[PDB]
């Protein structure tokens, strides 16, 4: 049982406190005496159960929970993958194909290009580019249930910060064991946020739409919305940058209406540490936390959108 | 609660306010004169109006976990004064009360001798069944007086009320004496004397009744 | 330019409500944000809040179910008011002009920031004491002048209560080689002050030496010649 | 650790701890390292 408040800052009623400041007991390295220690959790971790208000962690009452070891990193690196003897590696080579059909200039090899493995929701980030004009890639474009895979030309750049300078308390739940908590934080009580350079993602619209009429009409409008709803990894931008896993409002990046003819856009991202992925129920990973503030620049390479199927069809 | 600074005339002070930072700050320096009201020296942190010399500098509101502190290059006995700080912190909320002073004392001042002068119960007083002895002592550093009436060659066991010392915008210390009589009492012995010591001199000064 | 004037009771008994009045001269009461200071002898100074039109007004948690702001535009001043006093509000208050400004830290859209305040102009002040006790008027005596081609000439003002006095001479004529000393406490319970004045001793004329003697809270004025 | 005099197990507080087994034996027996086909 967490006895959770209020982490130390300055009002307002409008910052619906997303950080809380948790006093709980503990299991030392001894099967005896107890201990009174105290973290640091994120509003998406933890929740409520009905004197202080009582929270419990978020996976308690759905499975069990792992800690990830400090040892090991979540940086993607390149891996090529390879083909054993008697078996081989076609490659495609032309600058245009949409990924089904046959192929005119065709290359063989025996390992893949480098292909950093990205776990990442709604922006491909940091992936291949395409080649001339930006491809649109879809296994059914007539199906409003079939995802549309879009691919760059120019990378956009995105800038990712985390403004909070963590402190790692290091309590150990011995023997053996120690878990990484979340001191108190050096400075501001500030949020995870993304910049996106409104210069750079007007023309990297203004390319895909002029893409997108080439299946929907030559004279047609095509109108840019948010999610429709559900999980927090499905409707926000899910990505790993500095071992914390960040989810953006993706909200101020698909607000648009482009008919047939300076500075950056700031995005709220929230941090969750208990995550849940690749829709596993049994094994919850806890993120320990990272000291200092997380900086990243990525390149944007890529869109994972899906179409409505309200229909009136022909119009917009 | 209170506390001190000694520097030397022409060198570098420094000043301790407030509590240790815990976020982004936003100092407030102030600076009040004995007998005076507060006048701003320095708002956020280091920024000085019009009117502020160069010599007062503060420490930036970008450092987490020190004191406010205020620097003063180029001492002079003009800047022997009181400061107080305004802790503006963005974790905790609006301070309502300033930070506890810190007084700064300019050395070499050094030594002031006393001008004394005393003055015999009015004509106006003395006609109101009272009379009353005045030792007015003035232009003294520092502020440490002892006062003794006498009466011929013997000593003046009651009615003595002595002033506490109260600098004033100078080296010079303030402190008045008063000796309650009767017109009885005064015309009584041949004088009355006002033994005042300072340090380790002693002035005195005698009246007579006419 | 820009003057502020400060008038108050100076004495208020304990549990009572103290009335306070800042004169402002230089400019509108409208345009300006408007702050009041207290501070007990020997402490740091207190902030009491902040008041300012169209509804900007914020007060000391402290002080928050006692004190009571207002600006009147018709008469160009600023009052306060507070309930219940005791011994404890006996200090000196002042009157400032405020102006505010906005430390920015963050990225401006997420409210990062705060807005923090800052005195520029003070006033005078004025001296307000808390105590059942009575008011006495002071009775002044006059310090005939006796001796270098220098003689020594002063006032007397013997018994008040509260502080303080103010005491000029000659109407505010003579600012030169004038040395007011602080009052005493009288183990009664009454100050008394003295003022002297260093003259040359040619003052044959009659140059007429007239100290003007003035108590706020008996709302006595003496005027005191003295004479050889 | 600081009544009697209180003590812990010496590895509580560095790592866990496994019982071995009374079943196997820690008899040192000889053992030949051999090379594959071709070394
Ligand atoms: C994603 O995208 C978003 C949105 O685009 C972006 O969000 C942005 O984040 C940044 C940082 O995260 C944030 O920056 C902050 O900005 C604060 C305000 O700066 C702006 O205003 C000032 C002043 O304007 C006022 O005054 C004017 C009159 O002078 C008046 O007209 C105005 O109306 C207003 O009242 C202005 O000077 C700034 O201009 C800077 O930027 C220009 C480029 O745009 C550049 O050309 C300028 O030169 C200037 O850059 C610096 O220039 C000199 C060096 O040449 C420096 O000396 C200056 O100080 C400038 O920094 C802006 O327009 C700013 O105050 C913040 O910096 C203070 O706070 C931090 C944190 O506390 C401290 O670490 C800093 O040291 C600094 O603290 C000093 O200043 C404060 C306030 O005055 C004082 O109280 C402090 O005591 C301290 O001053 C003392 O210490 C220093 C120590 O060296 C000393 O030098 C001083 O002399 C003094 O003794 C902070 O930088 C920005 O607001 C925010 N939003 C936007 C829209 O940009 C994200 O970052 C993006 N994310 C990513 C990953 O990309
Ligand atoms: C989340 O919530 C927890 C509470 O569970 C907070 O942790 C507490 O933080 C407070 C700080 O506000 C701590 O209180 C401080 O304790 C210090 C410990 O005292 C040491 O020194 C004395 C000698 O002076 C020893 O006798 C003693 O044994 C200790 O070794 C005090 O020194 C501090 O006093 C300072 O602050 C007060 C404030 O009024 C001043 O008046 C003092 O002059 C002095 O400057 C202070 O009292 C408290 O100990 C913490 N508890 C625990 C269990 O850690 C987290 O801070 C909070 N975090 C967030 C982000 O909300
Ligand atoms: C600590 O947090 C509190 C939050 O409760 C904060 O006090 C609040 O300050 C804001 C302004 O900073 C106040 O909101 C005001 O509301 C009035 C209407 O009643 C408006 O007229 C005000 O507008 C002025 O102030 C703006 C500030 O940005 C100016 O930009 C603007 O041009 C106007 O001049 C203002 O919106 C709010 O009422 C208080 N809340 C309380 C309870 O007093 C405090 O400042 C924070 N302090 C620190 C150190 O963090
Ligand atoms: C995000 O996109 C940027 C481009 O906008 C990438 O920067 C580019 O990175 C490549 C290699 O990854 C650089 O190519 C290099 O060229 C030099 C030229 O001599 C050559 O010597 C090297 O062997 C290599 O081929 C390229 O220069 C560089 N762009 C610029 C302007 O310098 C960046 O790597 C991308 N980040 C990712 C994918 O994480
Ligand atoms: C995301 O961050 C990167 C770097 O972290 C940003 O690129 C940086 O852009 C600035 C311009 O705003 C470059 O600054 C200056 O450019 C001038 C040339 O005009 C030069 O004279 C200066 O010396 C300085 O280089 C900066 O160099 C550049 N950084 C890098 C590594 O290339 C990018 O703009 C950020 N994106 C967003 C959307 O905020
Ligand atoms: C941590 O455990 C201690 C027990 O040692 C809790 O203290 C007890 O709390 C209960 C109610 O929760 C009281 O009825 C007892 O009187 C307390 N003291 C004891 C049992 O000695 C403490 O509340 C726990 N803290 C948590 C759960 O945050
Ligand atoms: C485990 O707890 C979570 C959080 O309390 C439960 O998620 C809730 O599910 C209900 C479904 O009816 C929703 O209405 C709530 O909004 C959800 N809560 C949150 C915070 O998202 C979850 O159902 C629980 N699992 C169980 C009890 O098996
Ligand atoms: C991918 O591109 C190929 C072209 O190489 C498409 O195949 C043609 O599709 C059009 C209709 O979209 C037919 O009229 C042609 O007869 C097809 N040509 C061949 C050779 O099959 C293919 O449909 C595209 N796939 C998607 C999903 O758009
Ligand atoms: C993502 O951003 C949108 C828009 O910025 C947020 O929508 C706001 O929701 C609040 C209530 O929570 C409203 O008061 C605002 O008016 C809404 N904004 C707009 C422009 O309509 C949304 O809450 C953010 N978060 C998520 C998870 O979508
Ligand atoms: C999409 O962007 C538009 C602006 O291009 C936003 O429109 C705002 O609309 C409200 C009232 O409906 C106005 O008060 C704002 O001033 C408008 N914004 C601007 C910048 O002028 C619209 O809210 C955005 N949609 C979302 C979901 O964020
Ligand atoms: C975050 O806070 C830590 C301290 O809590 C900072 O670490 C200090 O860094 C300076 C120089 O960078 C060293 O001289 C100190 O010894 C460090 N302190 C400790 C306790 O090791 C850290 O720099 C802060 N992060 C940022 C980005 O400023
Ligand atoms: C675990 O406990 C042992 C025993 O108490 C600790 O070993 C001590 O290490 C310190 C190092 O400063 C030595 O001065 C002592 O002499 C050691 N004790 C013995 C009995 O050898 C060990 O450091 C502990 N490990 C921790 C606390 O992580
Ligand atoms: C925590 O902050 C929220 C912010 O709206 C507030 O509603 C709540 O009452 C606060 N609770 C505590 C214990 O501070
Ligand atoms: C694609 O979807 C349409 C309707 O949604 C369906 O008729 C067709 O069989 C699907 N498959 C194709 C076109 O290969
Ligand atoms: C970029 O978008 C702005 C509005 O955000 C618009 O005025 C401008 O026309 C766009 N750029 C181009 C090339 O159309
Ligand atoms: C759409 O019209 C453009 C000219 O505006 C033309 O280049 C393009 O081929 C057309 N696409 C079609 C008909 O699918
Ligand atoms: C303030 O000044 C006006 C004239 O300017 C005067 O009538 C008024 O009485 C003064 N206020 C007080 C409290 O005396």
């Amino acid at each position: 049982t967490l006895q959770c408040t209020n982490v130390t800052n300055n009002i307002t009623d409008d910052m619906r406190g997303e950080l809380k400041n948790c006093s709980f007991n503990m299991t030392t390295e001894l099967r005896d005496k107890k201990q009174k220690v105290y973290s640091l959790f994120y509003r998406l971790d933890v929740v409520q159960i009905n004197s202080n208000k009582e929270y419990r962690l978020i996976n308690c009452n759905t499975s069990a929970i792992t800690q990830a070891c400090p040892k090991v990193s979540f940086e993607p690196i390149p891996i090529h993958y390879c083909a054993p003897a008697g078996f081989a590696i076609l490659k495609c080579k032309d600058k245009k194909f949409n990924g089904t059909g046959p192929c005119p200039s065709v290359s063989t090899v025996q390992c893949t290009h480098g292909i950093k493995p990205v776990v990442s929701t709604q922006l491909l980030l940091n992936g291949s580019l395409a080649e001339e004009e930006v491809m649109i890639r879809s296994e059914n474009i007539t199906n409003n249930a079939k995802n549309i895979l879009v691919q760059f030309n120019t990378p956009v750049q995105i800038n990712c910060t985390r403004p909070n300078n963590n402190t790692r308390k290091s309590i150990r739940i011995g023997p053996g064991q120690a878990f990484y908590a979340t001191g108190d934080i050096i400075g501001d009580i500030r949020q995870a946020h993304c910049n996106v350079s409104k210069a750079t993602w007007n023309e990297t619209l203004g390319k895909v739409v002029k893409q997108l009429r080439k299946h929907f009409g030559n004279n047609t409008i095509i109108r840019f919305a948010n999610s429709s709803g559900g999980d927090l990894e499905v409707t926000t931008h899910s990505f790993n940058c500095g071992g914390e896993f960040f989810y953006c409002n993706t909200s101020g990046l698909f607000n648009s209406t482009w008919i047939s003819n300076n500075d950056s856009i700031t995005l709220p991202c929230r941090i969750k540490q208990i995550i849940n992925m690749w829709q596993r129920i049994g094994q919850a990973m806890y993120a320990p936390p990272i000291q200092g503030v997380i900086r990243c620049v990525s390149n944007i390479t890529g869109l994972i959108l899906t179409r409505d199927g309200g229909s009136t069809n022909s119009t917009t | 609660a209170p506390t001190f600074v000694s520097v030397a005339p022409g060198q570098t002070a420094r000043i301790t306010c407030g509590e240790e930072s815990l976020g982004s700050r936003s100092v407030i320096w102030y600076q009040q004169r004995p007998g005076q009201a507060p006048s701003l020296i320095i708002y956020n942190n280091n920024d000085r109006p019009s009117g502020i010399p160069d010599r007062f500098s503060g420490s930036p509101g970008s450092t987490f976990g020190t004191t406010a502190t205020l620097t003063i290059t180029s001492v002079e006995a003009g800047d022997e004064a009181d400061y107080y700080c305004h802790i503006w912190d963005s974790r905790r909320p609006t301070n309502w009360v300033f930070g506890e002073g810190t007084t700064l004392i300019v050395l070499s001042q050094p030594k002031a001798a006393p001008s004394v002068t005393l003055f015999p119960p009015s004509s106006e007083e003395l006609q109101a069944n009272k009379a009353t002895l005045v030792c007015l002592i003035s232009d003294f550093y520092p502020g440490a007086v002892t006062v003794a009436w006498k009466a011929d060659s013997s000593p003046v066991k009651a009615g003595v009320e002595t002033t506490t010392p109260s600098k004033q915008s100078n080296n010079k210390y303030a402190a008045s004496s008063y000796l309650s009589l009767t017109p009885e009492q005064w015309k009584s012995h041949k004088s009355y004397s006002c033994q005042v010591t300072h340090e380790g001199s002693t002035v005195e000064k005698t009246v007579a009744p006419t | 330019q820009v003057h502020l004037q400060e008038s108050g009771p100076g004495l208020v008994k304990p549990s009572e409500t103290l009335s306070l009045t800042c004169n402002v001269s230089g400019t509108l009461v409208r345009d300006n944000y408007w702050s009041w200071i207290r501070q007990p002898l020997g402490k740091q100074p207190e902030w009491i809040g902040y008041v300012h039109d169209s509804g900007d007004t914020n007060y000391n948690p402290s002080l928050k179910s006692r004190v009571h702001l207002s600006l009147d535009k018709s008469k160009n001043l600023v009052s306060l008011r507070l309930t219940g006093v005791t011994a404890a509000d006996s200090a000196i208050y002042y009157c400032a002009t405020t102006k505010h400004g906005r430390r920015i830290y963050g990225v401006v859209a997420f409210k990062e920031w705060f807005t923090y305040f800052y005195m520029d102009v003070w006033g005078k002040g004025t001296s307000v004491t808390v105590s059942s006790a009575s008011t006495k008027g002071p009775s002044v005596f006059p310090l005939a002048p006796s001796s270098g081609g220098t003689a020594a000439l002063g006032c007397l003002v013997k018994d008040y209560f509260p502080e303080p006095v103010t005491v000029s001479w000659n109407s505010g004529a003579l600012t030169s080689g004038v040395h007011t000393f602080p009052a005493v406490l009288q183990s009664s319970g009454l100050y008394s002050l003295s003022s002297v004045v260093t003259v040359p001793s040619s003052s044959l004329g009659t140059q007429t030496y007239i100290c003007n003697v003035n108590h706020k809270p008996s709302n006595t004025k003496v005027d005191k010649r003295v004479e050889p």
